[PDB]
């Protein structure tokens, strides 16, 4: 009965967006971009089903990069204890098959990786660079087409994972490099970088006034918020019930934003996208739906694309 | 035994590299050897090339098929199969 | 001699887990694998035996599928013989167990599948 | 089958330190700092919620020979709850939960604020490693078989004792690529001792002397211990104060500017803590923050360099993938075709570029450039662009 | 709405001041009220049980209902026409007769409170009208109702 | 997903139905028709289009004098850069196909295709 009314306080609020992405994450300091987008892998996208039987994406799925000192950990302890339906889990290697469904001789039977168990949620992924080839080949079917197929021996399925990915994994061979490409740093594909929304870089620099400032909050938080995690539950799963709507302005400004970001990635003489794909629109499309529920409105502004061709244009660099 | 298997095979597969190169033959491309290429009757090779106007034109429809598959757009079975042919036509 | 009936589109989709004590003695429509499949195999319809002891014979009893016809005695003496099935009036069904599994993309994730 | 006033008169005494750190292991003189390592261990942080783990863990590295496995021991016997284990007899989801017969776990989890000694650690499947980093981070194991989902909280403190590859091995060159271990342990682990020493006769003959002692002839007690354990762990509340905090970050300010991380920081946050709660203070005075900055300092003596990686070996391969893009270039000069054997172009490029180096460097700069996608491979065949 | 029967109610009783653990059950205490806290193995299927049964005379056709299962299946012996003299071969009515949901689920005790080298004790906890499908495996959870002994059916 | 198709065979068909597809195949260019509705969602591809219409149909099996077999059925491969929507045809092919079976990656074993 107050909490209606909490509600409807937050929504009528100027400053939405700056109180929405300064409440996530309220332990770990800086990273406002980084919180911005784990806001929106919060909020996520509407799941289409088209008229010929064929599913689109609506989950939102991050990469984060950074120094083997950067919290990215921390963001994901974060949303795993925040988020519901959430699965933290390593890359590497779990208990028998980790992010993959596995065959059981008890006659086989299915064991659910993490991918599974979150199921209309979110799977954070602990070093993600070393991950194994199976399971590489099968996150190149759970994002997108969000079922893993298992054929083995007597038993065939398909397996429907609706999941949003947020992943943290470090540069191999050291520091993340500031002259090479992002590509050159991951250890990653083309088609599963593709497959990821959006990237977010983060260093661990050397400066006094930074490294001061960090060291006094880190140990303010040992003995010594714009909003609080049910405020923040509650918004967030009425963000959830918004299903934004799109306008013929809104239509033309994405086709020219996608004109203006494929014009850009012209690598030289093959004419080749290495790049900027079909993905990059839908994932324009689907931060602009996060947007425009973060706002808690039912239309997608220019705007709103604008923010979210920012958005990929932060990632893109 | 000799059990009857009358498939249709549909396979997806990538370039060397994650990107095929026109300059190059299809040998080198694929990873697969000359028998499992040589049953297959159509091979479609599909190049993602920069276009000024292809990318308009494909982008203004998956956008308008974003927009037209969003579930916010006499009794209800029957509307609801009479739109959908709508939305199909 | 015999026409079926098949009840299509039942309104109500219940899976395996969803099975409660309200719905016996009713139609249910349940989605689910089948693992293991039985052969076709041969069952009496109807079921009649003769008493050795006394001229009269069983009459013939329906079939349920579930459970065997209990003969408690006969229609002409009360108390249990030998009964042996007679050639007069034979009728023969196919009738084949499958074991439904709940399928795994309908389950918890992680849980444990249901066997009916 | 087969007060507290004790602790008090103990706690007023300013030779406590020394007193402890001889009677946790009477046999072994040196290495001072491993047994006041391994007694923080045995006080700890306090078990914080809103959450961070408030233990300590030490990995030793030294030879089998050089007594550490009786320290194992010593300190098995010492606590009120730990669990003494072989690396070698338990691997792949052993020391973790694992379904049985009902659900048998390991002593990750039964051992709660306990501590866990692994004896033969360099023995660690790869399943136990992953195991094992949510064992330090996120201090709970959580499993999924046979429908039976459980998210057990392990909350233990691990004392891992490792194993050198072969003979024991010089301090030039250093030790941490030696030991087979992931540097992800090595990045999580909060104090490193390495008990690797050289002879020099000094204390030998003492230690040669007091073995046969036990031949020739027959401080705090372990029972006072454990009781000064029991009652250090759950009735001593230790705080925080806010002058210190100055001095942790001028701390932190001089260990950057020599190297360090934040997980240093919070080690040196978690130490104070803990030699607090050894004080029976309740509070966190100056000097235990100087002690733990001191021994993290003694720890890091031995830009972090972790990740098994050096930065002469990251701007050697750099190097080398600027070397291989010459000899393709002049490949290219030579020939149409870019395509070359690995062994031929490889023995080229070490006989041509500079002094002599593993073959797996220059396939390992060439999978970068497969990754920055300047080179394609098949297979082997390696053309350029 | 023709069909009508007697609602089976039933009480829960929660909050008790302690709890106790599979380790501290004793046979000294059945049929008392016990709260108890573990870790669910294994769920079973929700099953039937015959909560009230009817049952028909195969000589007569006379009915027997409203008899009791304890924990085997029973059958009248006394046919209630003084005329018939039956005794055995009794039908049972699948209709008339009124069931329960049953499940039940096989618990152990907690990591926390297993003692050191020790195989944890089980115990199975029946789970019967609305409370079947409540707990699921691998969770912690306190049980609150009723220490029963079985027979051997 | 779609709850409009009602009945027990989803690819059965009536008399009047029949009789539209008589209707419909005497229609010229019916080619084109079925080469640009098959997968309508995706774009361009008219040789992915037509490849999957000549798959999905097939050929004609061919039995010479109980001595040769040839098979009847069309294989087709799709080879092309990430991003051109290649998945997508074929969970087309899974909505559209009498009978589909998927397959993919480290996933399929090499007895969990063909048989065990
Ligand atoms: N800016 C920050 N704010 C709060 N806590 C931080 C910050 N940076 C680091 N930390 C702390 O230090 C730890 C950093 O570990 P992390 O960088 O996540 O390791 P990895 O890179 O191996 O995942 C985290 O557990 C976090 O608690
Ligand atoms: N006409 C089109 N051309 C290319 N991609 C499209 C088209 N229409 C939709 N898509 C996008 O392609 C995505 C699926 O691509 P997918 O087949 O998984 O890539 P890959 O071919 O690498 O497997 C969908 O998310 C959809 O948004
Ligand atoms: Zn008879
Ligand atoms: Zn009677």
């Amino acid at each position: 009965s107050d909490e209606i009314n909490e509600l409807k306080e937050m929504v009528k609020d100027e400053h939405i967006y700056d109180k929405l992405v300064r409440s996530i994450a309220p332990a770990v300091f800086g990273h406002e971009a980084v919180k911005k987008g784990i806001l929106l892998q919060m909020l996520g996208g509407v799941h289409k089903s088209t008229v010929e039987g064929i599913k689109l994406r609506g989950d939102i799925n991050i990469c984060v990069v950074g120094d083997p000192s950067t919290s990215k950990s921390q963001f994901l302890k974060y949303v795993v204890g925040f988020a519901p339906r959430s699965v933290y889990t390593s890359g590497k290697a779990s208990s028998a098959a980790g992010l993959t469904a596995a065959v059981v001789r008890d006659d086989y039977t299915i064991e659910a990786g993490a991918l599974m168990l979150a199921d209309n949620g979110i799977c954070c992924i602990d070093e993600f660079d070393k991950m194994d080839i199976s399971d590489q080949v099968a996150i190149h079917e759970a994002m997108e087409q969000q079922t893993i197929s298992i054929a083995k021996a007597g038993i065939h399925a398909t397996l429907n994972a609706r999941t949003s990915i947020l992943a943290a994994a470090n540069p191999v061979g050291g520091r993340y490099n500031r002259k090479l490409s992002l590509r050159g740093n991951l250890n990653m594909t083309a088609p599963i970088m593709s497959r990821f929304d959006l990237f977010f870089v983060i260093l661990d620099d050397c400066n006094e006034k930074i490294d001061t400032e960090l060291a006094s909050h880190i140990v303010d938080l040992h003995m010594k918020p714009p909003f609080s995690a049910e405020q923040l539950r509650r918004y967030i799963k009425y963000a959830r019930t918004f299903k934004p709507i799109l306008t013929k302005e809104a239509r033309s400004y994405l086709v020219e934003k996608y004109k203006e970001l494929r014009k850009d990635d012209a690598q030289g003489f093959s004419r080749s996208s290495y790049r900027i794909t079909v993905r990059q629109l839908e994932s324009m499309i689907r931060l602009s739906e996060a947007i425009a529920r973060a706002n808690c409105v039912d239309e997608i502004t220019p705007s709103f694309i604008a923010e979210a061709y920012d958005l990929l244009r932060q990632s893109i660099i | 035994t000799t059990l009857q298997a009358r498939c249709s095979i549909i396979a997806a597969a990538n370039p060397n590299g994650g990107r095929y190169n026109s300059t190059l033959p299809l040998a080198q491309n694929v990873s697969l050897t000359e028998p499992i290429l040589s049953r297959f009757d159509i091979l479609c090779v599909v190049r993602d090339l920069v276009d000024e106007e292809a990318d308009e034109r494909l982008a203004t429809f998956v956008v308008d098929s974003h927009v037209r598959s969003h579930p916010e757009n006499l009794n209800a079975r029957q509307r609801r199969l009479q739109r959908q042919r709508k939305k199909e036509e | 001699s015999e026409i079926h009936v098949r009840i299509s589109d039942f309104p109500t989709i219940y899976s395996l887990r969803e099975l409660r004590e309200s719905n016996l003695s009713s139609l249910v429509r349940v989605t689910g694998v089948v693992t293991r499949r039985t052969g076709v195999f041969p069952q009496l319809k109807y079921v009649k035996f003769n008493c050795l002891k006394c001229g009269s014979i069983l009459g013939p009893f329906f079939q349920d599928s579930n459970e065997e016809i209990r003969i408690s005695f006969c229609t002409n003496c009360k108390s249990k013989g030998p009964f042996r099935v007679n050639g007069e009036k034979t009728v023969y069904r196919n009738y084949q167990r499958v074991t439904l599994q709940e399928a795994p993309g309908t389950v918890p994730p992680g849980r444990l599948p249901r066997h009916r | 089958k087969v007060d507290l006033a004790k602790i008090r008169e103990v706690a007023a005494r300013e030779d406590l330190y020394s007193l402890l750190a001889r009677s946790i292991a009477p046999s072994i003189y040196e290495l001072e700092d491993v047994k006041k390592g391994i007694l923080l261990q045995l006080f700890g942080g306090t078990n914080k919620t809103f959450r961070y783990r408030g233990d300590i863990n030490i990995l030793l590295c030294g030879d089998p020979s050089t007594s550490k496995s009786q320290i194992l021991q010593y300190v098995h016997k010492i606590t009120p709850r730990g669990v003494y284990t072989s690396g070698k007899g338990s691997s792949a989801v052993g020391l973790t939960a694992y379904i049985t017969r009902v659900l048998e776990s390991g002593a990750l989890v039964l051992s709660d604020g306990g501590v866990c000694c692994i004896d033969e650690f360099d023995k660690m499947s790869d399943s136990t490693r992953s195991v094992l980093h949510e064992v330090m981070e996120q201090q709970t194991i959580s499993i999924a078989k046979a429908g039976i989902i459980t998210t057990l909280n392990a909350r233990s403190s691990i004392l891992a004792s490792a194993n050198p590859i072969g003979s024991r091995y010089n301090p030039n060159l250093p030790v941490t690529e030696n030991i087979d271990l992931p540097p992800p342990l090595l990045s999580r682990f909060d104090l490193v001792y390495l008990v690797l020493d050289k002879v020099d006769e000094k204390n030998d003959r003492e230690l040669a002397k007091h073995l046969t002692n036990l031949y020739l002839e027959d401080v705090l007690p372990v029972e006072f211990l454990t009781m000064y354990i029991s009652y250090a762990k759950e009735h001593i509340h230790p705080i925080i104060t806010e002058a210190a905090k100055t001095e942790l970050v001028r701390a932190y300010v001089g260990m950057r500017k020599m190297t360090a991380t934040t997980r240093q920081l919070e080690s040196m946050i978690r130490l104070a803590e803990a030699h607090a709660k050894m004080k029976l203070k309740n509070v966190v005075e100056l000097e235990d923050v100087q002690e733990a900055v001191r021994l993290i300092r003694s720890a890091i003596k031995d830009k972090i360099d972790m990740n098994l990686v050096q930065t002469g070996k990251s701007v050697i391969q750099r190097k080398l993938q600027e070397d291989l893009s010459r000899e393709i270039m002049n490949v290219l000069k030579d020939q149409a075709s870019d395509s070359m054997s690995f062994n031929e172009l490889i023995k080229q490029i070490n006989e041509h570029s500079q002094d002599r180096v593993e073959s797996s460097d220059i396939q390992e700069a060439l999978s970068r450039l497969q990754q920055e996608d300047k080179v394609i491979v098949l297979g082997g065949v390696r053309r350029s662009v | 709405s023709p069909e009508q029967t007697e609602r089976v109610f039933q009480i829960s009783f929660f909050n008790l001041p302690t709890v106790h653990r599979i380790r501290d059950i004793r046979s000294e205490k059945i049929g008392s009220l016990l709260s108890i806290s573990g870790t669910v193995t294994r769920t079973s299927e929700v099953r039937p049980e015959l909560y009230k049964a009817s049952f028909t005379c195969d000589m007569c056709r006379a009915i027997v209902d409203n008899v009791e299962q304890s924990f085997k299946y029973t059958e009248p012996t006394f046919c209630p026409n003084p005329s018939c003299e039956n005794r055995a071969f009794w039908t049972l009515n699948v209709t008339r007769s009124r069931f329960l949901d049953w499940q039940k689920v096989r618990i152990q005790e907690n990591a926390n409170e297993i003692p050191t080298g020790s195989m944890p004790r089980t115990l199975d906890v029946i789970l019967r009208g609305d409370s079947v499908e409540r707990a699921k495996p691998g969770d912690r959870c306190k049980f609150t109702g009723v220490e029963i002994v079985v027979p051997d059916v | 997903a779609n709850e409009g198709e009602e009945g027990l065979d989803v690819f059965s068909w009536t008399e009047e139905e029949e009789r539209e597809f008589r209707k419909i195949s005497r229609d010229r260019g019916i080619i084109d028709k079925i080469i640009s509705s098959m997968a309508p969602s995706i774009y361009g591809h008219r040789d992915i289009k037509t490849a999957v219409a000549c798959s999905l149909f097939g050929g004609v099996p061919k039995n010479v004098n109980g001595k040769h077999s040839i098979r009847g059925d069309i294989n087709v491969l799709l080879l092309g850069d990430p991003g051109t929507a290649k998945s997508q045809i074929l969970k087309y092919v899974e909505k559209t196909a009498h009978r589909a079976v998927f397959a993919t990656g480290q996933g399929a074993s090499a007895v969990g295709l063909t048989a065990s």
